[PDB]
RNA sequence: AUAUGAAUUAAUGCGAAGUUGAA
RNA sequence: UAAUGGUUUAAAGGAUCCGUAGAAUGAAUUAUAUAUAAUUUAGAGUUAAUAAAAUAUAAUUAAAGAAUUAUAAUAAAUUAUAAGACUAAUAUAUGUGAAAAUAUUAAUUAAAUAUUAACUGACAUUGAGGGAUUAAAACUAGAGUCUAGUAGUAUGAAUACAAUUAUUUAUAAUAUAUAUAUAAAUAAUAAAUGAAAAUGAAAGUAUUCCACCUGAAGAGUACGUUAGCAAUAAUGAAACUCAAAACAAUAGACGGUUACAG
RNA sequence: UUUUAUAUAUAUAUAAUAAGGAAAAGUAUUUAUAAGAA
C-alpha cells in the first residue's frame, strides 16, 4: 500500500529527529544561540553531532517512532489543520496502529493479550470506517482506497481466526 | 423524543418522590418540557424551573447550542399531608412495544375498556397521549380527535 | 422473558393433557378378551388380593 | 526519614547504605507499620532494594 | 535512550587496581561512540568488598572495583554491550537500567540524583546565557 | 411549547466560536514549542560535557 | 424410505417381606 | 380453572471476553409530510499536553539467589563439578488482567488511567450463530526425550436514578487549623425489596439485549448425528412408576458436636 | 435588585437610594367485568 511505504519510510531517512524535533529548526536554533555571544570550530561541532545523535529516531523509542507516524497519517487525511475525529483521520490513525500491532504480534506469536487487543482495534477501524460508509460515500471509498482495503474488508464480519492466519499466512 | 429518557424520567420522578425531595431536576428537553408542563398543570408538581445541571438559573438565559448540554429543567414535588401527590409514574408505550391508538380506542380506554392489554383509565388517574410532537391529556386528544401514541400514566 | 425471547418461542408452560387410558386410542370403551385371570396384592399401606 | 521528604527510593538503588538503613540484620525489608512509610514510597523501596541486591552491591 | 551501566571489575593486580576498569570503560565507550552513541557520564565508585564470595567461571572474587556509565544508546547496541560484558572475564557483574527521558532530555546519573542533582546541569552549577 | 426550545447560532457567532477554539488550540501548541524549544536550550548548553569523540574519551577516561 | 413382526439382546420403572455394606 | 412468572439459597446466569445478523433497542433542535433532510453536543470515539512508578499484565531474551540431587576429593561435615525446578522478607493479590491468572532482577515490544484542550457528530448498547484464550487430565503427530498439537471441560451486560452515619482513601483548596469540601473503598443502617435467610447503591426504582427454567425419578441415560485414530466431548429424548419433591426459618431430642460449669 | 455619588486604574472598591394594594350580590347515562378448594 503506497501510503504504509512513504509513512513507514519517513522514519528511515538517513536523519530525522525526536520528540517534535527537526533538522531546520534545530539548526535554526543553534545557529541563533552560536550568534548571541558575539553581541574551537571542532567542539562545537562535535556538541552538535552529540547533540543530533540524542534526538535521533534510531536512537529513540519504536513508540516515538509510532507516534510520529501517526502525525503524519493525521497530517495527511485532515479537513483541516488540527482536524483530529473525522473518520477519515481515526481510520488512518487505527491502520497505522494496526501496522505497529502486527509487527509486534508477528515477532512472537503466544503473545495472546495483545493478539485480542489487536483483533479489537481491527475491529473498531471496520465500524469506523461503516460508519464513513452511511455518512461519506465518496470520502469512504477514498479512504478506504488510500489505507489499501476493499469494501469487503471494511463491510464483512471479521475475526483473526487462527484459519485467517493460515490463510493469510500471518505468521 | 425518547421513551427511555422518558422512561428515565419517570423512574426519576418516582425514587424522588420515595424520599420525599422538594426540588429535583429532568433533562431539558420538549418531550421533557411538555411532560413536565402537562403534569404542573394538572396540579401533580408544584413548579417548573429553568436551570443549569448545579441549579436553578439566578436570571434569565437564552437557550443556544453552547449551553445546551447543561441546561436542565429543575421540578418541584408536592408533598400534601404527608403523601406525595405524585405518588407513581409508568410508561404505558414502552420502546420495545409502542401503543399508537385511534380516537375510538381511546374512548375506549377512557370508558373502562382494556384495549392492547393496557388498563383502563382510573378515576384520580391522568394518562398522556402524544399526537403530532404535542403532548396532550388523554381527555383532549379526544376532544380534538387527534390519533396519538399513548405514553404514559401518572397516578 | 423479554418480548422477543418470548416471540422466539418462550412461554407459559403448556398444561398439557396426556390420556390416562392411552390403549383405548380415544374411545369411551373398547372390546376385549381375557387371556388370564390374576390375582394381585396392591401397594401398600393397602392389603388385599 | 529522606524518602519521607519527598525522595524517590527508586533513585536510591546505588546507594546501598540507605537501603540497608531500613532492613533487619538478615537484611529483612521492614514492614510498612516498621518503616511509617507510604504505601507508594514503600513499594519503590522495596524495588529499590530488590534491585540492589540483584545487581550484587 | 538512557542506560545506566554499573560494572563490578574484578582486582587481579594489586599495586594498580584501576587499570582493568579503565581498559572496560575505554572499549565499552568506544562501542558505543562508534555505534553513533553517546557515553554521557563515568562515575568511577570506589573499590569495595562483595557481600558475598561470588563466582563467575572459575576465579571466586571478595572485593572489586565499581563503576557506572550513564550513556544514551541504541537497543540492539545496548543488547551487544550487555552480551559482551557478560562474556568478559574482567566484568563479574553487570546491570543496565533505563532511565527515562520522557519529561526533560537532560538526565544524571542516579548516584547524583541521590545527593539531588536531577540534572547533569546542577552538577556543573551554571550555564549562564539566557533568551 | 410552541417556540422553538433553542436560538440556532448564526453565522457571524460560529465564526467567532472557530476564532476561540483555534486560539486555544494554537496557545497550547505554542506553549509546548516554548517548552521543546527551551529543553532543547539546555541540552545544548550542557551538551560540552557529553563524550562524543573517543579522542576525548580517552581524556576524560585518565581525567575521572 | 415409510411401516408392520421377529429369535438374539441393552437399559431402566415398580412392588413382597427381607439380605448385605456403613457411603 | 395463574405465568397482572422466575433464575444467590427451591428448576434455572451460560468459564471469561470479542463481535456479525437481529424482521432488537438507541442522543438533541428545526422543518416537511409515522420517517426523511439540515443543524447541535450530553452518549461513543480520535489526536495531543500534563500527573503518576501508568511498577504489577503478556511475550521474549539476558541475569541473580537459597537449597536439593548426583558425582569426585578430604579427613553426618568441608570443598569442587553438572543438572534442572522454585522465587525466602517486602506481603496486603494492595493492585494489574475479560476471566483463567499473576509479586526474584533487567531490557525490547504491546496495552491498560484520569483531567484539560481540540476534533468527529449518535459512529452507540446487547449480541443468536460465530470467533479467541481456557486449569489439570487425556492422547495424537513432527523432531532427540523435546516441539507442534487434537480437545474445549471442572448473583449476565449496559443506561438514568436512589437518605444517612462512621471510617478510611485521592485530590482540590483556605489559613497543624478550617473537627475543610469534592469523589471512590470499607461497615452499620433508613426507606425499599424479599418466602424468608438476607440485600441495602443492589437481590431497590425503571429501560434495553441476550442466555436459561417449567414436579420427582427414568436421565444427562438410550438411539441417531457432530468432531475426534481412539479417549471423550456436544446435541439429547421417550415409555413406565409416584403424589410427591424442594427451599428458608421455628421449636425439639439427638451426635465420639463444642466447650463450660453445677 | 436597580440607579446614582466619591475614589482608583471602559472597568474596580466602597455609601445612599425600592416602582409591584385589588375590595360587591347574582349568574343521571360513569360504561368491561377475571373468586377458588384438597
Ligand atoms: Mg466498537
Ligand atoms: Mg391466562
Ligand atoms: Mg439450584
Amino acid at each position: 500500500t503506497p501510503f504504509i511505504t512513504r509513512i513507514m519510510a519517513e522514519l528511515k531517512e538517513p536523519l530525522v529527529l525526536s520528540k517534535g524535533y527537526n533538522i531546520e529548526e534545530v539548526d535554526k536554533f543553534l545557529a541563533a544561540i552560536e550568534s548571541a555571544k558575539r553581541e574551537d570550530i571542532e567542539k562545537l561541532e562535535d556538541r552538535r553531532e552529540a547533540i543530533l545523535r540524542i534526538l535521533s529516531m534510531r536512537n529513540s523509542e519504536n513508540k516515538n517512532a509510532i507516534k510520529m507516524a501517526v502525525e503524519l497519517a493525521r497530517k495527511e487525511f485532515e479537513r483541516f489543520p488540527g482536524d483530529t475525529g473525522s473518520s477519515e483521520v481515526q481510520a488512518a490513525c487505527m491502520t497505522v496502529r494496526i501496522q505497529n500491532m502486527a509487527n509486534h504480534i508477528k515477532e512472537h506469536r503466544k503473545d495472546f493479550a495483545n493478539t485480542r487487543n489487536l483483533r479489537i482495534l481491527v475491529q473498531q477501524r471496520q465500524a469506523i470506517l461503516r460508519y464513513l460508509k452511511r455518512d461519506n460515500p465518496e470520502k469512504y471509498y477514498w479512504t478506504i482506497q488510500k489505507l489499501g482495503l476493499n469494501d469487503a474488508a471494511i463491510t464483512d464480519e471479521f475475526n483473526m481466526d487462527r484459519r485467517y492466519m493460515q490463510d493469510y499466512e500471518f505468521f | 423524543m425518547s421513551l427511555v429518557k422518558l422512561a428515565n424520567t419517570c423512574a426519576h420522578l418516582q425514587n424522588c418522590s420515595k424520599v420525599r425531595v422538594a426540588l429535583t431536576s429532568i433533562p431539558y428537553t420538549k418531550l421533557q418540557l411538555q411532560f413536565a408542563y402537562n403534569l404542573y398543570q394538572q396540579g401533580f408538581l408544584s413548579s417548573l424551573q429553568k436551570g443549569s445541571t448545579m441549579g436553578p438559573d439566578k436570571d434569565f438565559v437564552e437557550v443556544t447550542p453552547d449551553n445546551i448540554s447543561t441546561r436542565r429543567l429543575w421540578v418541584g414535588l408536592k408533598y400534601r399531608d404527608n403523601k406525595p401527590v405524585l405518588s407513581s409514574c409508568k410508561l404505558i408505550s414502552k420502546p420495545n412495544s409502542r401503543i399508537h391508538l385511534p380516537m375510538e380506542d381511546m374512548k375506549k380506554l377512557c370508558s373502562g375498556v382494556t384495549i392492547r392489554n393496557i388498563k383502563p383509565l382510573q378515576p384520580g388517574e391522568l394518562i398522556l397521549v402524544r399526537a403530532h410532537n404535542n403532548i396532550m391529556d388523554i381527555n383532549e386528544a379526544i376532544s380534538k380527535k387527534l390519533d396519538g401514541e399513548v405514553l404514559c400514566r401518572v397516578k | 422473558a423479554t418480548l422477543n425471547q418470548i416471540k422466539r418461542g418462550s412461554g407459559p408452560p403448556r398444561r398439557k393433557k396426556i390420556s390416562t387410558a392411552p390403549q383405548l386410542d380415544q374411545c369411551p370403551q373398547r372390546k376385549g378378551v381375557v387371556l388370564r385371570v390374576m390375582v394381585l396384592k396392591p401397594k401398600k399401606p393397602n392389603s388385599a388380593q | 526519614d529522606i524518602m519521607k521528604s519527598g525522595a524517590n527510593p527508586l533513585e536510591f538503588y546505588a546507594r546501598p547504605r540507605i537501603l540497608s538503613r531500613y532492613v533487619t540484620s538478615t537484611g529483612r525489608i521492614q514492614h510498612r507499620d516498621i518503616t511509617g512509610l507510604s504505601a507508594k514510597n514503600q513499594r519503590r523501596l522495596s524495588k529499590a532494594i530488590r534491585r540492589c541486591q540483584a545487581i550484587g552491591l | 535512550m538512557l542506560y545506566e551501566l554499573i560494572g563490578l571489575v574484578r582486582i587481579t593486580n594489586s599495586n594498580a587496581p584501576k587499570l582493568e576498569a579503565k581498559e572496560l570503560s575505554s572499549t565499552i565507550g568506544k562501542l558505543i561512540i562508534q555505534n553513533r552513541g553517546v557515553v554521557r557520564d563515568i562515575v568511577p565508585m570506589g573499590i569495595r568488598y562483595l557481600p558475598k564470595i561470588m563466582k563467575k567461571d572459575q576465579e571466586k572474587h571478595f572485593r572489586a572495583y565499581h563503576f557506572l556509565m550513564l550513556f544514551d544508546s541504541s537497543a540492539a547496541v545496548q543488547s551487544e554491550i550487555l552480551r559482551t560484558l557478560k562474556k568478559d572475564p574482567r566484568v563479574i557483574r553487570s546491570s543496565i537500567v533505563k532511565v527515562d527521558l520522557d519529561k526533560q532530555l537532560d538526565r544524571a546519573s542516579s548516584l547524583h540524583r541521590s545527593l539531588g542533582k536531577k540534572s547533569i546541569l546542577e552538577l556543573v552549577n551554571e550555564d549562564y546565557q539566557s533568551i | 411549547m410552541s417556540q422553538p426550545l433553542l436560538r440556532n447560532r448564526s453565522p457571524e457567532e460560529s465564526e467567532l466560536l472557530k476564532l476561540k477554539r483555534n486560539y486555544n488550540r494554537s496557545l497550547l501548541n505554542f506553549q509546548a514549542h516554548k517548552k521543546k524549544l527551551n529543553e532543547l536550550l539546555n541540552l545544548y548548553h550542557v551538551a560540552n560535557e557529553f563524550i562524543v569523540t573517543e579522542s576525548q574519551l580517552l581524556k576524560k577516561i585518565d581525567k575521572v
